[PDB]
């Protein structure tokens, strides 16, 4: 029987004398528009990605892997040492999985196949053969095909049997010192450094188990290996140890038993609350199976020849299962992936029953769950008699996603305390940060957020309290003001002989910069961690934060800082935006910022027009004003500096609206570079009208400009380029080199400085230097030949 | 480039990008233009307590991407975590 | 050679005509390989009942015509009529008519075949009472100068081989745009902006401050005719007709046949008439108003549709000039 199927399937000399344990290789197979045409027409995949179109590259469907992979995957059920009546064979399951990264199969491509036999086990009712094909182009893996076949019969051949399973990832929280001792008991718990402290760490065991057999029940050899990892404070895991269990005769794997009881499983697949119906769809099987057989190369006679079908006791020439796979995945690709081939990312199909030609299949389709922010889509196909025929699932990529993180101003009492009640992941973020604040700075950020306290006194009593006072006394502000840097120590009212410090606000502390900054940055980081927990975060998400967002976004999607390091930085930031401006009277500053709406002044008035008016009013007056937030085009900007120079601008603008001069009509059209004179007139009347008022002057609104209330510092301006050298050397303590994953930034992070997706190239450093003038950056551009190690 | 070196540089840069940010203008037009055109972002998810940056995207679309969004039939979903939980968590009402 | 690939549910028409059961679904029947030549037949048939129920030979019916012409592919049946003489040499004209209509619908299906719509789109268009998208979008009540703005907008953004174009200019304010159903769904969204609800009532508003009211409606076809997408086919069809031995000589055509682009007689051309007629269906647009520029008391519409057909459109274009359209089918 195997001499026949070898003539029909394989194209080699007939030799059954090769080891199953060895690695089977296929021919180098070149994808061509001809074969992708013929294939897609045989399955009914009328998806545009596979059709030749002008000025476009023709993709091949992922189904087409089995076309490439067959010669090799099927060659795994032939060896002498896996004896089987090939007429009685049953293809049980088939699976595709794109390796994360690599793009789908193109029409130019030359695809190398390699199949490996994973697991040959004699069950009571027959022999199961799990095979794994790996498709590689330009010497990189592209996808994995996972077919499982089943020889029906009665086998007692346990010498030629084996099973490599990959166990679920097990997680242990080490709380006590007996937990650590029970683990040191186990010979199979190797550690790279045996002195490593395990206490309060979280361990993950990533374990595969190879297992030869003696009988159905007794393994003649067990092996269970793969790395032990510890969760760091970023939530990144790192290899500390090995599992290295071996054994002869054994009735079980003691490692996986130990970790089932003592640990708990890290299930990647997270179920939705309730399934979401997508479609209930109707496909026919084709009258003949000679079309599919030609294109695939499955010339199994039971599909085409009434004699072989009868000789194998089938109800007739049956439809190839691998046709019903493709047919059904063309409906998944069309409804769930809205006709984008590249979105469907893995696909897995169990062949429950048989289907004859001209049957009519109802396939229900549901969104059931999420897995690393691919959708998880269970289907099931029924014939006319309401019998299940296929089942399976698809992993479908969510549409291209950007996460944007709101900055300050939006803060409210009770913010994200809804999530805190419900979410285990949110709870871990607040609780983690509220313990850090309680112990280093003597307040609870939760209390602040939950009940807006008007006043908040820290006391520095007991030994704990003296430690907490050193933590305020150490907080400086290494300003670069004057030729020589001057260090203005924050909290001047805190010395060896203090017992208290009190934070005053007018309205509530949650509106003060130094409490608002963390309360935002947490609320966000929590929301985000609850999403990540639910499996709702695409691997390839772009992210960006407005001002403070920048931090919450880099904590959330690149785990640069710990939760503890994050709230430090952000609290120091909000503090370093209070010392930054002089406030002689009390907390009033002679600085502020206004929100301009150029639309409202004049339909013509826009960009290149504000960037004159505001640049002149400051070149003229000598009073620092700047545009700081470029938000919406010709609809939202924010200017910030000298409350005087702001009061000129809200007047100068309220003049141009009521005066109703259209700038462009007299910008260049009428008089060219004379306008400086027209403008200098309009300034000097409003300039020296707002240079005689109650020092910290009540800044009034106007048709163009609204004033932002309670904003007393001009941030995102050159004013506090002076207070930077401190903050830059502060970050280099809380942001460590080891905790920066380039992969999680490059292409994905859009800075606020340089609104250009983060890259690490000479080009990008050069563009930063041009908007900064930093020496640590310039010295890198100078000797860019550290490219050589 | 060695990954150990690339890591060193990425750190330096990431630290300088955050240092000066503080003291340099928030360039959030040039940003939205990167994620709405150069990436054709289909979902933009505002993680925040109130929908500010969503309102700003809705308005940056309605201005200079109304034509592009039709001609490419490029249906865009803008979602704020506070207001639109159900469209983010995939929990539609029965 | 590869024709059997295109006719997936075959072309046994005699079988379909006996058993309404064995007749395929409308969508298959509409595909241009089968719909093109079968419309030819429908017209040639209507022409024949007309000749026999008068007791004329097909040449005698032709001699009482002053001129003949057709919209789109109808231009082929027209030039076949113009040749015919007796009941014997009729079947050599009908071979020429349906061979050409076969190679148009075969080589044009190959050049730009219809694929699956994203179901998001299909469901969006059905909740806004637009049709099922297709490669031919019809726009009532908007001048050719108004429409050509809305396509210069839409074709600014799209790349070369996804662009739309005006294809049929049926009336002053009755146009058809041809291209990729995606791209024409792009255009449709751009129009939903500009257009005003049909239930608005602007009888209270000064005339020249009123919103434009206009209907945009997808046709039932399967190819983008008169487009740049079908240009690849043009060369192949000319060569597949020199093989199957199918020229139309100027001498043989005994009445003026009116070209669907200029309105000039096809008998005048220096080159191939067969070639021209392919370009007039594949590439070039259709300027109906200027092809129907002849004068005549009576107009026979043999073509398919009846009251929904070309005839009744031709009636509106020249209502009041003293021209009676008869719907001969």
């Amino acid at each position: 029987i195997k001499e026949m199927y070898w003539k029909l399937w394989i194209d080699e000399p007939f030799n059954l004398d090769f080891d199953p344990r060895d690695v089977i290789k296929g021919k180098d197979f070149e994808i061509t528009a001809k074969e992708v045409y013929d294939f897609t027409h045989a399955v009914g995949n009328n998806c545009e990605d596979f059709v030749s179109r002008p000025d476009r590259t023709m993709l091949a469907p992922m189904d087409f892997a089995i076309v490439v992979g067959w010669r090799a995957i099927i060659k795994a059920i032939f060896p002498n040492t896996v004896d089987g009546d090939l007429l009685k064979l049953v293809h049980l399951s088939n699976g595709y999985k794109m390796i994360p990264g690599a793009k789908p199969l193109q029409v130019g491509d030359v695809v190398s196949t390699t199949a490996v036999i994973e697991s040959v086990v004699n069950q009571p009712t027959g022999k199961i053969v799990d095979v794994v094909g790996t498709l590689s182009r330009n010497g990189k893996p592209v996808m994995e095909v996972t077919s499982s076949f089943f020889y029906r019969g009665n086998y007692t051949d346990f010498e030629n049997t084996f099973q490599k399973t990959v166990e679920p990832v097990y997680q242990m929280h080490i709380k006590t010192s007996k937990d650590i001792a029970v683990l040191r008991s186990k010979e199979w718990f190797q550690l790279d450094d045996e002195d490593f402290d395990l206490l309060n760490k979280t361990l993950t065991f990533e374990t595969e188990t190879e297992v030869t057999f003696k009988n159905a029940n007794i393994f003649s050899s067990v092996k269970c290996f793969g790395p032990i990892k510890v969760e760091l404070p970023t939530k990144e895991t790192v290899e500390i140890g090995i599992v290295d269990y071996e054994a002869g005769a054994s009735h079980g794997n003691p490692v996986v038993d130990f970790l089932k009881r003592n640990g708990s499983t890290l299930e990647q697949k997270v179920n939705l609350e309730n399934p979401i119906p997508i479609a209930v769809l109707d496909s026919y099987t084709p009258s003949t199976n000679e079309p599919y057989a030609r294109v695939s190369g499955d010339l199994n006679p039971i599909h085409v020849s009434r004699h072989f079908a009868s000789y194998a006791n089938l109800p007739g020439t049956i439809t190839h299962g691998m046709f019903s796979s493709a047919s059904v995945r063309a409906l998944i690709e069309n409804w769930a992936a809205d006709s984008v081939s590249s979105r469907v990312r893995g696909y897995t199909c169990q062949f429950v029953d048989m289907v004859l030609p001209n049957t009519a299949l109802k396939t229900s389709i549901q969104h059931v769950g999420m897995i690393n922010g691919r959708k998880l889509i269970k289907f099931e196909t029924r014939n006319e008699d309401d019998v299940v025929v296929l089942t399976g699932e698809a992993e479908i990529e969510q549409p291209v996603t950007t996460f944007v993180f709101t900055g300050q101003g939006s803060q409210e009492q009770g913010m994200g305390m809804d999530l805190y009640k419900t979410s285990k992941a949110a709870q871990d973020v607040w609780n983690r940060a509220d313990n850090h604040f309680k112990d280093t700075y003597g307040f609870s950020i939760l209390d602040i957020v939950i009940n807006n306290p008007v006043n908040l006194t820290i006391h520095f009593g007991g030994e704990k309290g003296k430690r907490i006072r050193e933590n305020y006394s150490a907080m400086i502000f290494e300003t670069i003001v004057d030729g020589k840097l001057k260090t203005e120590k924050i909290f001047k009212e805190i010395n060896e002989h203090s017992t208290s410090y009190t934070f005053r606000s007018e309205k509530g502390l949650l509106s003060a910069t130094q409490f608002t900054q963390p309360a935002l940055t947490l609320m966000e980081k929590a929301a985000f961690e609850d999403l990540k927990s639910k499996g709702l975060i695409p691997a390839d998400a772009t992210f960006a934060g407005h001002s403070l967002g920048e931090y919450a976004a880099l904590a959330s999607l690149a785990d640069v800082m710990s939760i503890e390091s994050l709230v430090e930085v952000v609290f120091y930031r909000g503090m370093t935006m209070q010392v930054a401006v002089p406030r002689d009277e009390l907390g009033r500053s002679n600085y502020g910022m206004i929100a301009i709406n150029p639309g409202r002044v004049a339909a013509s008035f826009s960009q290149e027009a504000l960037q004159y008016v505001v640049e002149r009013v400051g070149k003229r007056t000598g009073w620092l004003v700047e545009i700081v937030n470029y938000n919406v085009e010709n609809q939202q900007y924010v200017a910030a500096g000298d409350l005087r120079a702001l009061d000129t601008v809200t007047n100068v603008l309220n003049f141009i609206k009521l005066q109703k001069i259209d700038i462009i009509e007299l910008q260049k059209s009428l008089s060219l570079e004379e306008v400086e004179g027209h403008l200098f007139e309009i300034i000097d009347e409003a300039s020296k009208k707002s240079a005689v008022k109650p020092r910290p002057l009540k800044l009034e609104r106007g048709f163009a400009c609204i004033p932002l209330v309670g904003i007393s510092v001009p941030f995102h301006s050159t004013y506090l380029m002076n207070g930077v050298k401190p903050f830059k050397s502060f970050l280099k303590k809380n942001i460590i080199k080891e905790n920066v994953k380039v992969a999680r930034l490059a292409g994905k992070y859009i800075p606020n400085l340089t609104a250009k997706p983060f890259q690490v190239t000479k080009e990008y450093f050069q563009d930063v230097y041009d908007l900064t003038g930093s020496e640590p950056i310039k010295e890198i551009i100078d000797n860019w030949e550290k490219y050589e190690q | 480039m060695k990954p150990e070196v690339e890591q060193e540089l990425a750190h330096i840069l990431l630290t300088e990008l955050l240092a000066y940010q503080f003291a340099s203008p928030v360039r959030w037009i040039e940003t939205q233009d990167v994620f709405l055109k150069d990436f054709n972002t289909e979902r933009v998810v505002e993680i925040g307590p109130s929908p500010t940056l969503a309102g700003m995207a809705q308005r940056t679309l309605k201005n200079k991407y109304e034509s592009y969004d039709a001609a490419l039939s490029l249906h865009r979903e803008i979602l704020c975590y506070s207001k639109d939980a159900k469209e983010i968590y995939y929990t539609p009402d029965p | 050679l590869d024709a059997e690939k295109v006719f997936t549910q075959g072309l046994n028409i005699l079988e379909w005509l006996e058993n309404p059961s064995n007749t395929p679904d409308k969508d298959y029947l509409l595909s241009i390989p089968i719909s093109c030549p079968l419309i030819g037949v429908i017209q040639l048939a209507h022409y024949v009942v007309t000749a026999k129920l008068l007791g004329f030979t097909p040449g005698e019916l032709r001699s009482y015509l002053k001129g003949a012409t057709g919209h789109s592919q109808g231009l082929v049946t027209a030039v076949a009529i113009a040749e015919t003489d007796s009941w014997e040499s009729f079947f050599v004209s009908v071979r020429k008519a349906i061979t050409v209509l076969f190679f148009i619908g075969v080589r044009c299906y190959e050049a730009y075949p219809n694929t699956s719509l994203p179901p998001s789109i299909l469901e969006d268009s059905l909740e806004n009472n637009e049709g099922v998208p297709s490669p031919m979008l019809s726009i009532s009540n908007l001048t050719q100068e108004q429409v050509q703005d809305y396509v210069n907008k839409t074709n600014s953004h799209l790349p070369a081989g996804k662009q739309v174009e005006i294809s049929l200019v049926n009336g002053a304010k009755n146009l058809v745009v041809s291209g990729p159903p995606q791209s024409l769904y792009g255009l449709n969204l751009t129009l939903r902006k500009a257009k005003a609800p049909s239930g608005l009532d602007q009888s209270r508003i000064p005339f020249s401050e009123r919103k434009l009211k206009f209907s945009n409606r997808f046709l039932p076809v399967a190819s983008p005719f008169h487009s740049h997408l079908l240009v690849p086919a043009s060369d192949l069809i000319n060569k597949d007709l020199v093989k199957n031995n199918v020229s139309f000589n100027a001498k043989d055509i005994q009445i003026p046949v009116y070209d669907t682009f200029d309105g000039s007689d096809l008998r005048v051309l220096s080159g191939s008439i067969s070639e021209r007629i392919v370009d007039c269906i594949i590439r070039l647009p259709v300027k109906w108003e200027t092809t129907t520029q002849f004068k005549a008391t009576h107009i026979l519409d043999f073509g398919p549709g009846g009251a929904s057909g070309l005839g009744v459109l031709t009636h509106r274009n020249k209502d009041g000039t003293g021209v009676r359209v008869i719907v001969a089918g």
